[PDB]
C-alpha cells in the first residue's frame, strides 16, 4: 500500500493508497484557552487538537496552521500529521512511501521544505510530490479538458490535453471560500451582528457550507428577500444563541461570481475559466468547453453548475454544445487522486528518492516534476 | 362576494381617553403569517413602538388561528386618527381601516 495526506487549508485528510475514502478526516486546528477558566475538577486541558477543538469552539481561540496554501507554523503541522498517522491511519510512516498533494503554480520553498520535513522529520524511503489539477482529472476519468480546482485557500485553473500541459494556460485565482467567509463576516457587521474572533469565524463558514447556497439570478433574490418567508432560517450555535438569515446567505457565494462587492478588479470565477481557456491553443479549445469539470470545496453550493453552464453558453460561441461536469465529493477529490495516483505501477518509478535528495539537493523536486 | 383573506376576524374601531388602554386585534387562519401595522399607506406603527404603543402576536391551538394585537396604553388625544392594519401572506393578502378616538 501507500499513505496519502492532503495539507489543504483548514482540513487535514488523511488516509491509505488505494482506499475509496480516507480514514482520518479533520480541521487542521490547534486550540488553546484564553481566558483562564472557571471551574474544579479540570484537567485544565491546555492545548485542543483536531475535531475535539470543534465541539469546544466558543472558549478556545483556534489558530490554522496553514495560510493561503503556507504554513506558519511547523510544529502544529507535525502534530497534525502525528495525529494522522498514528490515531486514526495506525500505521508507522516508515511502511510506505508519503504522497502529498499540492496546488498549481504554489512557491518553491513550500515544496523543498515539505520534502526536506518528511525526509528528516518522519522518516521514509521515497515521497511524491502531485499537483491537484491533474489528479481532479483522474477522478473524472477523462483525458482531456480543462480543471478548475477550486480549495479552501487559492482557486487555480489547469487546462489538459491528452495529457499534455501548457504552464502559461495555467491561471491562478486569488478568490477562495476562506475569503468569502471574512467578506461574510464582514458582511454580518452592518445588520448588526458581529463576530471578531477566529473561534466564532468559523461558524459563519459552518452557516455557509449548508445555509448559503447560489441564486440564478442576484438582483431578482434581493428584489424578492423585501417579503421573505422561505429566504430565512434559525441557525443553533452550541452556545445557544440563535441567529437567523435572510438575502445575506445567498449574496455571499455569488461573490465569487461578482468580485465587485469584494472591491476588487480581478474577475469572477465564470470569467477566469474563460481566461484560461484563451491562454490555451485554438485548436484544443472546442473540446475544452464541454469538459468543464468542478472541484474543490466551494463549488459544493447547488446551482453552481447550471449558472456556469449559461453563462459560459452566452459568453462562448453557440456552435458547440457547453457541458459541465460537477460530480457529488468533488472536495475531497484532490485526496482521491493522490490516492489512486499511488496506485499506478508507472508511478512508483517516479517518486523522489533519498539517495537522489543526497546527491544532487532539494532543488531537484521541480527538475523532477511539475 | 370578496375572496376569503387571511383574517377570520377583521379589526375593529374603538375609542379611549388618556391614560387609557386599548387593544386591537385580528385573527388569521392556518408556516406563521407575517403581519404588519400601519398609520396610512406609508407610516409604519412597528418602529412606532413605545411608551404609547406595543405589538403582541399569539397563536390559538383550537382554531389554528393566528391572533394579532395592537396594544395602546395609557392613550393619549395626540393618537386620535386613522389607522391601517395590512397583514402579508405567502398565498393571502388583505388589510382594513381602523379609528382610534382619545380625548385630552
Amino acid at each position: 500500500a501507500a499513505l496519502v495526506i492532503d495539507n489543504g487549508s483548514g482540513m487535514c485528510k488523511a488516509g491509505f493508497a488505494g482506499d475509496d475514502a480516507p480514514r482520518a478526516v479533520f480541521p487542521s486546528i490547534v486550540g488553546r484557552p484564553r481566558h483562564q477558566g472557571v471551574m474544579v475538577g479540570m484537567g485544565q486541558k491546555d492545548s485542543y487538537v483536531g475535531d475535539e477543538a470543534q465541539s469546544k469552539r466558543g472558549i478556545l481561540t483556534l489558530k490554522y496552521p496553514i495560510e493561503h496554501g503556507i504554513v506558519t507554523n511547523w510544529d502544529d503541522m507535525e502534530k497534525i500529521w502525528h495525529h494522522t498517522f498514528y490515531n486514526e491511519l495506525r500505521v508507522a510512516p516508515e511502511e510506505h512511501p508519503v504522497l502529498l498533494t499540492e496546488a498549481p503554480l504554489n512557491p518553491k520553498a513550500n515544496r523543498e521544505k515539505m520534502t526536506q520535513i518528511m525526509f528528516e522529520t518522519f522518516n521514509t524511503p521515497a515521497m511524491y510530490v502531485a499537483i491537484q489539477a491533474v489528479l481532479s482529472l483522474y477522478a473524472s476519468g477523462r483525458t482531456t479538458g480543462i480543471v478548475m480546482d477550486s480549495g479552501d485557500g487559492v482557486t487555480h485553473t489547469v487546462p489538459i490535453y491528452e495529457g499534455y500541459a501548457l504552464p502559461h494556460a495555467i491561471l491562478r485565482l486569488d478568490l477562495a471560500g476562506r475569503d468569502l467567509t471574512d467578506y461574510l463576516m464582514k458582511i454580518l457587521t452592518e445588520r448588526g451582528y458581529s463576530f471578531t474572533t477566529t473561534a466564532e469565524r468559523e461558524i459563519v463558514r459552518d452557516i455557509k457550507e449548508k445555509l448559503c447556497y447560489v441564486a440564478l439570478d442576484f438582483e431578482q433574490e434581493m428584489a424578492t428577500a423585501a417579503s421573505s418567508s422561505s429566504l430565512e432560517k434559525s441557525y443553533e450555535l452550541p452556545d445557544g444563541q440563535v441567529i437567523t438569515i435572510g438575502n445575506e446567505r445567498f449574496r455571499c457565494p455569488e461573490a465569487l461570481f461578482q468580485p465587485s462587492f469584494l472591491g476588487m478588479e480581478s474577475c469572477g470565477i465564470h470569467e477566469t475559466t474563460f481566461n484560461s481557456i484563451m491562454k490555451c491553443d485554438v485548436d484544443i479549445r472546442k473540446d475544452l468547453y464541454a469538459n468543464t469539470v468542478l472541484s474543490g470545496g466551494t463549488t459544493m453550493y447547488p446551482g453552481i453548475a447550471d449558472r456556469m453552464q449559461k453563462e459560459i453558453t452566452a459568453l462562448a460561441p453557440s456552435t458547440m454544445k457547453i457541458k459541465i461536469i460537477a460530480p457529488p465529493e468533488r472536495k475531497y477529490s484532490v485526496w482521491i487522486g493522490g490516492s489512486i495516483l499511488a496506485s499506478l505501477s508507472t508511478f512508483q518509478q517516479m517518486w523522489i528518492s533519498k539517495q537522489e535528495y543526497d546527491e544532487s539537493g532539494p532543488s531537484i523536486v521541480h527538475r523532477k516534476c511539475f | 362576494d370578496d375572496p376569503i383573506g387571511l383574517f377570520v376576524m377583521r379589526p375593529q374601531d374603538g375609542e379611549v381617553t388618556v391614560g387609557g388602554s386599548i387593544t386591537f386585534s385580528a385573527r388569521v387562519a392556518g408556516k406563521p403569517p407575517v403581519v404588519k401595522w400601519f398609520k396610512g399607506k406609508w407610516v409604519d406603527l412597528s418602529s412606532k413602538v413605545g411608551q404609547h404603543l406595543q405589538l403582541h402576536d399569539s397563536y390559538d391551538r383550537a382554531s389554528k388561528v393566528y391572533l394579532f394585537e395592537l396594544h395602546i396604553t395609557d392613550a393619549q388625544p395626540a393618537f386620535t386618527g386613522s389607522y391601517r392594519c395590512e397583514v402579508s401572506t405567502k398565498d393571502k393578502f388583505d388589510c382594513s381601516n381602523f379609528n382610534l378616538t382619545v380625548h385630552e
